[PDB]
């Protein structure tokens, strides 16, 4: 029979199926994993790249790198999705998990050319991940963190900042992050929402200026620029309505059938204005916190009333001011009273000198709930780098809200889990030892790339460290992270999360098990 | 016969063995072909079944005509020849009438009568379709009026084999009720033709508010008047409400307060046939009707029919005035073929 | 209907085009049919010897004129038949015929080393060609005395010269390799050099 | 002369077309010849907008596929009929159809008429259905716990030939506890799923109460308490915001005092609704309609929850869960109309905030929180679990089950060929071809598993010649065993529908004579 | 190990990458271009340049300090 | 008579002409005798009685029609079939009212008229495809299949380019220098006709116009100033697409089109999928086509394909359609002539059958 159109438009129709499809998968994925090699964990470099609109953004936060790429193949987009998942889960190993996946699929492509069904490889990977995570949970040590002891957390954040340029100062950021978490944490619920923190940065200055402010920052100046600029401890109020006379949200046609109606309205207008002034002056609050702006009459009246206020303040910043001040929300002067007012610690105006920006800070004497973080640096690249790094640090601390959320990292965990996997796998029948050994190899991939990134003679480094940590068992003998000898990690103390590595292992295992199954392809 | 899959210029795949449906699908540009196809069209209009018989008869007549006129005959004499033969057939065919159908009422009688025309269609088993069509048609047997094809409806449902199909005395529709209750038996039906919201006057109506109390009482009095109207409707003892116009939620909430079934249809045909089968009336106002102008039904349900949900109006007496057939088939084209076979059977009846 | 109304108004569909190409081609096909009879009396030079099947009338003006032009053509072409034997000049004189060989006369400058059936057959073909075209200067010699220590793996190399300018080249047997090479193919190649006008199948 | 029809037609007929039909069908089947069976394979198709998709139940992919051919479209429609009827095995039904057409090639080439062919299919399918019903599986238990156990076994079967075969027990008990918690109404709108990035399969969880995505909230949010050991819910179909009244209520007053009175009175309506809500004693106010900022400010002052413009599905699920009742006007709230819960809080789960309700006595609905690593993976899981739900809903009516491993085709073919002995003529020929088309299936399953079938097929014949039942093929061991004791059970209604529709389509396709293309104006 | 181009096209149109010393060379060539563009003007006896737009009235502004210079130019 | 009462104009030529000879602005011979001077200046005084797509006055239309082709077109319509335009939508009342006046004062033999959308579709060379009738004051959806407009398928939406300009000047107060006067309305419209393009979407366009500020275009105009950062330009199309910008929060126009297509049978939508041409009236700038394409592609199943068609000039499109239909050579089968006008009056126009 002459060939005939069965499938709609088979002319532009491209099909791939079989082992060659797996070959395409493995080659693309190995290329990507090797692309994303040189930023591993505690010590690495940063890859710089520009996107379509011409923006320079460089980091080792691998999820951003993978997200800002106009890649072509599907598996790479899947990798980007996995990176985003891991970043939104912990925030570290954003390249570790992808390199691990690349290693697993290296092992998969090696064993594939040996003629075995991919189900076997996926099953082996799943069992090995089970064993690895089980031992990783056996080896992590519980950290007793209270409200008055912070040194373990300080070293945790300090180690976390490795390979992240913010390790310039490397000390103050840990302290300010811990203080911010303590101030804002909801202890009983174990909950910390990051919408409570206004992560802000301004170019210039130095990384020494990286500070935590126990209050709120606002970026609007005086309604009357001539009005006195700074006030000490004060009382604020939050009004969600402008100073305009009350007009309803229904279309209204107010007739004026008489001249005395005109006089009545032109008198009632001001009467309402000064009535509002008297209302707000009675309650005694120093400050007014509005959202929609208002008319200049209120400005001059407050000039004659000496009562500071601001306007056009946005929604979330309004809410944060209310949270920090301890008061409640006053929709209109009916709810206005001296009770629901919010007490101020001190409020002041800065302009950053040479700049023409204006920015008010609120620092509270009494207890606060919403803190603010400010950044000073070299450029917008510096600002964004500090922002993302500290944000990942906050995620780390939020994970660290509980105990036993830390195990010795820096690659030592990789050796330990590889050893456990090999030990368990050896006592098994055939058809499985190969896949489990492959997973083990994928496990010691991480220290190999680590030593490469450090520039250390790799193979001898891993050999000696493995011998040292095999002959005597401990979770602290990892390779040099500070590159100064002292590989016993009970001295350097790489202090990094447990669930981060566990989630990386789980994500990599599930993702490789998934990719192993796509054996028949179709493109246009 | 053998089915002829044809694709129209509109890209609808017609799997047709009905010569009438075939020609409807066929696009021909020979004027004599247009003559013949329209002749078959009017033939199917008058009778319906076996339109291809007319085609073959005309073809045989025309080939014999070509033969005789190639022999050397002239037009007229042979024209009268055919006409005399035709009138001879006109008189002699009635002499060949062998039997006459009787009473059109016994179920197996009409089943056997219609299975002849059905047999020209699908051959595997006509007697099952014969049983179904007989059950449908005899149930609505007019006494002094006139049998109509609109008195029978059709319900195709994609699903299992055709053997899992039956007939329904009533109507079925592809809708789901907004009523929090689902199943009512011996429900009292209040059919409505007016829009279900507050009756909107045909001219621009404007609310004029001067004092505060006007606003204060506005919504309250509005909802209370709405409640008064719906309560007056409820006082008739109705258990379902049928309307076609735009619906208002306040009415639905009130019906919830009274546990009232609410159904909204979408076709004027639906309302007309429902009133025909239940005896209700198209009420131009929401005001409750009298017992005489309403329709009464044995049971109404929202019954699931195979992972497809439909509103069903069923009369347990199965008298009604209109009956529909539930259909289960693996493809739409099978539905079309069986539907046209049933069309042939019903035209036969 | 609608399409042609479109055609009066717009040109959005093309369907009335390209119906002039075959028209013009057929016009030229019918036109070119008179060339057979246009030069019937203008080609053959034996028509006088073709009496009693070529004569209908003699105007004695253009036809005697045709004899006059024909005899001028014949004397011009037969005054040049001076060759027909490929000749062996020596390398000492070589400068005097690479340059002083006459302007307007093609020179087939053949160089060879005798002994291989390649060169022998090529020499045979050119010598036989000399019997046909005695208006072409053939030159044969030993390349060793023409070019000192010339590479013997580069023979037979055909040279086409006129006024010291190389017009055609055929170097080594890489373009003549094979005993199957024949008379007419050599004549074809030398015609392709632009010296001869003849016809061959391939 | 003048041509009969319009230009652009095509007219090919005879055995040429008949053969040319069958072949087409064959193509499609071999495209998906490896999916079903507890081995399981996965495809990938990217089209148009670039949306990739992955599945191993062929109906979905073929829907994603776009094809134009009467045979091809007929295959698509019969596959969708199987899909909507019961569910899984659509791969198997299309494979069976292609096996029918391939088995009867020579008869098409030989001398045989479609009447005998089609009546042979009809008789064979009638007998197959009779055999199925006569030897159908009954448990003789009629117990709730044994019902749930069989449901879990069949759910694992449904996850066999799927992607999550490792977690089959986990999701199986999960969905069984979901369904047995529901009524016997078979409503499928009420078990919606809220999908989440990150996390593994065991991290995915089923909520006894209601979890829905916390929508956009205005300023002043999060001030409300985030924990209630016994709150009360106020479902609303009413809108709370300072707006126009009816878009036509025109003011025409001339005294500014009345103007301010009107404004203050609109505020009075607002605060009236607020007070009416407050006197209800409830703490959870939800809404399908927008809620103004002032309402949430009042609630923060009144120390209670707020949520508006939520999709209707969410409020209806909430109504079915908490046992409350949706209101439309604030003027008729009672002590029993409102919703009641045992614990309500908003939680942070893998990068988002959801609203959670638990402890409700009225356990009649549930929602799934899916934790996955891939959107492709997540949607494959959702469709597989939907398949499991469908299987459970079909089975709870009656334990019309069939064991897995494709042995069922061996019982079918055994019965057909054993029957195909007394019948004379080509009827027996057609029944034998019909039996071999069935016989093919588990060889299709196991050769994909990577080992010979011929010897084990002979062993199947031997085992079933004397009364062996469902002695199917081992999957990761490449052997033979009884799937009824291997506890991979598919619904019988699946296979009955499968073979009935297969006979339908076969007789339909055999029953065409020609085709006519039209110009496509 | 370093290889991200040999296996398959992992990039759409106009998407590329450079891993080895090529990337360093590109960056340093740009940097030295910047420096010579600016080091020709530093010092109390530093020098001056002219910034000219491409079309659109040819915006003319004389400047010694390199700030506006690096603002105007399209760096790549 | 190829006269066509357009949106505001009436254009008089012939069917065979390439264009109408005279225009309708709502001293050629005015220095010889002056007979037509008075008539034409009087007709000039009368205004356009059509607004929003519905006829509003009747005496003036016949008043103008009498003169407009009795004093310059020089035609006796008694010896001519008649082909005019009409407002985009009207009930049968206006049609059967216009028939009465036409016959009773002209008694012309035959007639036929059609909706402007059909004329535009013919001018573009299509008999199929729904056109987005984004007319002034109000927009409408007319899905045309084979030529006849479906009475059950016309949707009307109140959006207008006037409304877009007004909303711009409602967010131009936020720009500092607002614009409200006649001159300021004119300059807002001028800037809109200069640049209000669409790239993809609101937020991403605003980011690239404010974060990098590379979408800025300085306004060096006598009536303009550099006050646009690339925001206001793109701020005109956005409310064209997203209703909540204007404050009237409802569904998108794409939703209306999608429903008006889905309510019909799926098969015919394929033909509607085929062309799906557009029309101006409020849209003149590119970026519309691909943006609405992808926006409705979100609403369009990936299994089916969609096409976008938009000619650059559509000014005499109704006239082109009229000229084509006047030469269709089958439209006379649908002429309504005296043979039915004097037999049934307006009843057949009402379609008493069906």
């Amino acid at each position: 029979g002459r060939p005939f159109l069965i499938i709609k438009d088979q002319d532009r129709k491209s099909r791939l199926m079989g082992l060659e499809a797996l070959k395409s998968h493995i080659m693309a994925a190995k290329a990507v994993a090797n692309t994303m090699r040189t930023s591993l964990g505690p010590n690495g470099l940063d890859k710089m790249m520009v996107d379509k609109d011409g923006d320079v953004t460089v980091t080792n936060d691998g999820a951003t790198i993978l997200s800002m790429m106009d890649v072509d193949h599907q598996i790479a987009k899947l990798m980007v999705e996995l990176s985003k998942s891991q970043d939104d889960e912990i925030g570290d190993g954003t390249t570790g998990v992808v390199v691990l996946a690349g290693a697993l699929l290296e092992e998969a492509e090696q064993l594939l050319d040996r003629g075995i069904h991919p189900i076997r490889i996926a099953d082996g990977y799943e069992q090995a991940a089970r064993v690895a995570i089980e031992h990783l949970d056996k080896i992590s040590d519980s950290v007793l963190v209270d409200i008055k002891d912070t040194e373990p957390l300080i070293q945790t954040a300090k180690t976390t900042l490795g390979s992240k340029v913010v390790n310039s100062c490397h000390r103050q950021m840990a302290e300010i992050a811990v203080n911010a978490v303590l101030t804002v944490a909801d202890m009983e619920r174990r909950d910390v929402d990051f919408e409570l923190i206004k992560v802000e940065g301004k170019v210039g200055g130095r990384l020494e200026d990286t500070k935590l402010i126990k209050g709120v920052i606002v970026d609007k100046d005086f309604s009357h620029p001539q009005m006195p600029k700074k006030v000490e401890d004060a009382k604020i109020a939050i009004l969600t309505c402008p100073f305009e006379p009350p007009k309803p949200k229904t279309k209204h046609k107010l007739d004026v059938t008489s001249v005395e109606d005109y006089k009545a309205l032109q008198k009632y207008e001001k009467e309402k204005f000064e009535e509002m002034i008297q209302q707000i002056k009675e309650t005694g609050a120093n400050l007014a916190i509005c959202q929609w702006g208002f008319d200049d009459e209120a400005n001059h009246l407050l000039l004659q009333n000496n009562l500071p206020a601001v306007r056009w303040v946005g929604g979330p910043e309004i809410e944060l001011i209310a949270i920090a001040t301890g008061g409640r929300i006053v929709p209109r002067f009916s709810e206005l009273t001296a009770e629901k007012l919010g007490f101020a610690g001190l409020v002041q105006e800065i302009s950053f000198g040479t700049t023409k920006d204006k920015m008010l800070v609120i620092e509270q004497c009494k207890n606060s709930r919403a803190v603010t973080i400010f950044i000073r640096g070299g450029n917008k690249m510096i600002i964004e780098e500090a922002k993302r790094s500290l944000h990942d640090a906050l995620c780390v601390i939020r994970n660290l809200i509980r105990d036993n959320r830390v195990v010795y990292g820096g690659g030592a965990a990789e050796i330990s889990c590889a050893l456990a996997v090999s030990q368990e796998a050896d006592k098994c029948p055939t058809l499985e030892q190969y896949a489990m050994r492959a997973f083990a190899d994928a496990l010691e991939v991480i220290p190999m790339a680590l030593s490469e990134n450090s520039g250390m003679n790799p193979i001898q480094t891993m050999t000696e460290v493995r011998a040292r940590q095999v002959k005597e068992m401990n979770p602290a003998l990892g390779i040099d992270c500070l590159h100064k000898g002292t590989n016993d990690m009970k001295q350097q103390h790489v202090i990094e999360t447990l669930i981060g590595k566990k989630q990386q292992i789980s994500l990599a295992t599930q993702m490789v098990r998934m990719i192993l199954k796509i054996d028949d392809i179709r493109k246009p | 016969g053998m089915n002829k899959m044809v694709i129209n210029h509109l890209e609808k795949l017609f799997v047709t063995n009905d010569a009438a449906t075939i020609l409807r699908e066929l696009e021909v540009q020979h004027p004599a072909a247009k003559m013949i196809v329209m002749a078959s069209h009017m033939q199917e209009q008058e009778v319906g079944d076996g339109t291809n018989f007319v085609l073959v008869f005309a073809g045989a007549l025309l080939e014999l005509a070509e033969e005789l006129l190639r022999i050397g005959l002239s037009v007229s004499e042979v024209i009268e020849g055919y006409e005399i033969a035709c009138r001879k057939a006109h008189e002699i065919l009635p002499n060949l009438v062998c039997c006459s159908a009787k009473n059109l009422r016994d179920i197996d009688e009409v089943s056997s009568l219609l299975r002849t025309s059905i047999m020209s269609k699908q051959y595997g088993n006509e007697v099952f379709l014969a049983k179904l069509i007989a059950q449908a048609c005899v149930s609505i047997f007019p006494d002094s009026g006139h049998f109509n094809v609109d008195n029978i409806r059709v319900c195709k449902i994609l699903g299992s084999g055709i053997s899992s199909s039956s007939v329904l005395h009533g109507m079925v529709f592809k809708k789901e009720t907004e009523g929090d209750v689902t199943s009512v038996k011996d429900a009292k039906i209040a059919v409505y033709s007016c829009p279900f919201d507050g009756m909107i006057t045909e001219t621009k109506g404007t609310v004029l508010i001067k004092t505060a109390e006007e606003l204060m009482n506005f919504s309250k009095g509005e909802e209370n008047l709405m409640d008064a109207q719906v309560k007056a409707i409820a006082d008739t003892g109705a258990n379902v409400v049928v309307t076609g116009g735009k619906v208002a939620d306040m009415a639905l909430h009130y019906a919830n307060k009274y546990n009232i079934m609410l159904v909204r249809l979408n076709s004027k045909w639906d309302l007309r046939r429902l009133c025909k089968t239940v005896g209700a009336t198209a009420l131009p106002r929401l005001t409750p009707p009298v017992l005489e102008e309403m329709g009464h039904c044995d049971s109404v349900y929202l019954s699931e029919v195979g992972d497809t949900q439909v509103v069903v109006f069923k009369h347990e007496k199965e008298d009604g005035a209109i009956s529909t057939i539930v259909l289960r088939g693996s493809t739409d084209n099978l539905m079309d073929d069986i539907e046209r076979a049933v069309d042939d059977g019903v035209n036969t009846f | 209907e609608w399409n042609d109304i479109l055609r009066k108004k717009g040109i959005l569909p093309p369907k009335e085009s390209l119906k002039e190409l075959e028209e013009e081609a057929e016009e030229e096909q019918r036109i070119l049919q008179q060339s057979v009879v246009k030069t019937y009396e203008d080609m053959t030079l034996e028509e006088l010897e073709d009496h009693e099947d070529e004569f209908n009338e003699e105007d004695e003006r253009a036809i005697e004129m045709y004899r006059r032009r024909r005899l001028a053509e014949w004397k011009a072409t037969k005054l040049k038949n001076k060759f027909g034997e490929v000749l062996e000049i020596s390398g000492k004189d070589y400068v005097q015929e690479v340059t002083k060989a006459g302007e307007g006369l093609w020179v087939i400058l053949h160089l060879y080393k005798q002994g291989i059936p390649l060169c022998a057959l090529i020499n045979q073909h050119l010598s036989g060609l000399a019997r046909k075209f005695p208006d072409v200067k053939f030159i044969k010699a030993i390349s060793t005395t023409c070019i000192p220590n010339y590479p013997d793996r580069n023979l037979p190399t055909i040279f086409v010269y006129l006024e010291g300018d190389i017009k055609a080249q055929f170097i080594g047997p890489l373009v003549f390799g094979g005993m199957n090479l024949t008379r007419d193919e050599l004549e074809w190649k030398l015609s392709e050099s632009g010296a001869i006008m003849t016809d061959l199948e391939e | 002369p003048v041509i009969l029809l319009k230009e652009g037609t095509d007219s090919s007929q005879g055995i040429p077309q008949l053969v040319s039909n069958i072949s087409a069908c064959q193509v499609i089947a071999e495209a998906v010849r490896t999916t079903l069976g507890p081995r399981g394979m996965d495809k990938l198709i990217v089209d148009g907008r670039g949306k990739a998709t992955i599945s191993n139940d062929g109906a979905t992919i073929l829907k994603l596929l776009d094809v134009v051919h009467p045979a091809a479209k007929t295959l698509v429609d019969i596959a969708k009929s199987q899909d909507a009827e019961v569910g899984d095995g659509t791969t198997s039904v299309t494979l069976l159809a292609a096996e029918f057409l391939k088995q009867v090639k020579p008869y098409v080439e030989e001398g045989l008429h479609p009447q005998i062919i089609i009546r042979a299919f009809r008789t064979a399918t009638q007998l197959a259905v009779n055999k199925i019903k006569e030897i159908a599986v009954t448990v003789k238990k009629a117990d709730k716990v044994e019902q749930r156990k069989l449901l879990e076994k069949c759910a694992m079967t449904a996850l066999s030939s799927k992607l999550i075969s490792q977690q089959k027990a986990f999701f199986a008990k999960m969905v069984v506890d979901a369904v047995m918690m529901l009524d016997d109404l078979l409503q499928l709108k009420m078990i919606g799923i809220k999908k989440v990035q990150g996390g593994a399969l065991e991290d995915s969880q089923l909520v006894a109460g209601v979890a829905f995505k916390k929508t956009f909230s205005y300023a002043g949010f999060e001030m409300q308490p985030k924990k209630y050991h016994n709150p009360k819910i106020a479902l609303l179909n009413v809108e709370l915001e300072l707006k126009a009244e009816k878009d036509n209520a025109e003011i025409r007053v001339h005294t500014v005092e009345d103007y301010q009175a009107i404004v203050d009175a609109e505020w009075n309506i607002l605060y009236d609704k607020l007070e009416k809500i407050h006197h209800s004693g409830a703490k959870v106010v939800l809404s399908k309609l927008p809620i103004g900022d002032v309402a949430t400010q009042y609630f923060a002052d009144r120390d209670m929850f707020c949520a508006g413009r939520v999709p209707e599905e969410d409020l209806k699920r909430t109504m079915m869960a908490c046992g409350g009742s949706i209101q439309t006007s604030v003027n008729a709230l009672s002590a029993d109309v409102l919703g009641r819960c045992q614990v309500f809080e908003e939680t942070q789960i893998g990068g988002e905030r959801y609203n959670f309700f638990t402890g409700c006595p009225k356990a009649k609905t549930c929602t799934f929180i899916l934790r996955g690593g891939a959107e492709q993976f997540m949607e494959e899981t959702e469709r597989s679990l939907h398949d499991a739900i469908m299987i459970v809903r079909r089975a709870i009516k009656n334990d019309s089950v069939v064991a897995g491993g494709g042995a069922i085709e061996m019982e079918l073919s055994k019965y057909l060929r054993d029957y195909s002995r007394t019948i004379p003529g080509k009827q027996q020929l057609l029944i034998g071809a019909y039996a071999k088309a069935l016989e093919i299936i588990p060889r299709q399953l196991c050769d994909n598993a990577g080992f010979d079938a011929t010897n084990i097929l002979n062993k199947l014949r031997a085992r079933h010649a004397q009364g062996g039942t469902w002695y199917g093929v081992d999957i990761n061991n490449e052997d033979i065993a009884d799937n009824f004791e291997a506890f991979v059970w598919e619904p019988a209604m699946v296979r009955i529908n499968a073979l009935t529709a297969a006979s339908e389509a076969a007789c339909l396709i055999v029953s065409v004579d020609e085709t006519i293309k039209n110009p496509r104006s | 190990a370093s290889l991200s181009l040999a296996p398959v096209n992992i990039f759409k149109a106009g998407a590329d990458e450079e891993r080895a010393e090529t990337a360093r060379l590109t960056s340093f060539i740009g940097a030295i271009a910047i420096g010579d563009l600016v080091k020709s003007t530093l010092g109390p006896k530093g020098m001056d340049k002219i910034l000219l737009s491409s079309g659109r009235d040819a915006s003319l502004m004389v400047t010694n300090d390199g700030a506006t210079i690096l603002k105007n130019i399209g760096v790549d | 008579l190829v006269v066509d009462n357009g949106s505001g104009m009436c254009k008089a030529g012939f069917a065979g002409d390439d264009a109408p000879r005279a225009v309708f602005p709502s001293g050629q011979k005015d220095s010889y005798v002056g007979d037509e001077a008075q008539s034409k200046r009087g007709i000039l005084t009368l205004k356009y009685p059509i607004e929003h797509g519905i006829v509003t006055n009747w005496d003036d239309m016949e008043k103008i029609w009498h003169h407009t082709f009795y004093n310059e077109l020089r035609v006796a319509p008694e010896e001519h079939p008649v082909l005019l335009t009409e407002a985009p939508l009207n009930p049968k009342a206006n049609r059967e009212k216009m028939t009465q006046i036409m016959f009773e004062t002209f008694n012309t033999p035959a007639m036929y008229v059609a909706i402007q959308a059909v004329l535009s579709l013919y001018a573009s060379g299509r008999t199929t495809g729904i056109v987005m009738d984004s007319g002034d004051g109000v927009t409408h959806t007319v899905p045309i299949y084979e030529g006849y407009a479906l009475p059950h398928a016309i949707l009307r939406l109140d959006l207008a380019g006037r409304d877009l300009t007004d909303y711009l000047m409602k967010i131009l107060t936020e720009r500092g220098y607002s614009f409200t006067t006649t001159a300021e309305r004119e300059i807002v419209r001028d800037i809109k006709e200069k640049l209000c393009y669409v790239a993809l979407d609101f937020e991403q366009e605003m980011a690239t116009a404010a974060s990098s500020s590379s979408l800025e275009k300085s306004y060096e105009l006598p009536d303009g100033q550099v006050i646009t950062i690339g925001n206001e330009r793109f701020r005109c199309p956005e409310a064209l697409f997203q209703p909540s910008f204007l404050g009237m929060e409802s569904c998108g126009i794409h939703e209306t089109t999608f429903n008006s297509i889905m309510k019909c049978d799926v098969d015919i939508r394929k033909d509607l999928y085929a062309n799906t041409v557009l029309s101006g009236g409020t849209t003149m700038y590119p970026g519309i086509a691909d943006r609405m394409q992808k926006e409705i592609t979100a609403l369009a199943p990936s299994t089916m394909k969609i096409k976008i068609i938009a000619p650059p000039e559509r000014k005499y499109s109704v006239w082109i359609g009229g000229s084509i239909l006047a030469s269709l050579s089958t439209f006379q089968q649908m002429w309504i002539s005296k043979q039915e006008y004097d037999e049934s009056g307006p009843s057949i126009v009402h379609r008493k059958c069906f």
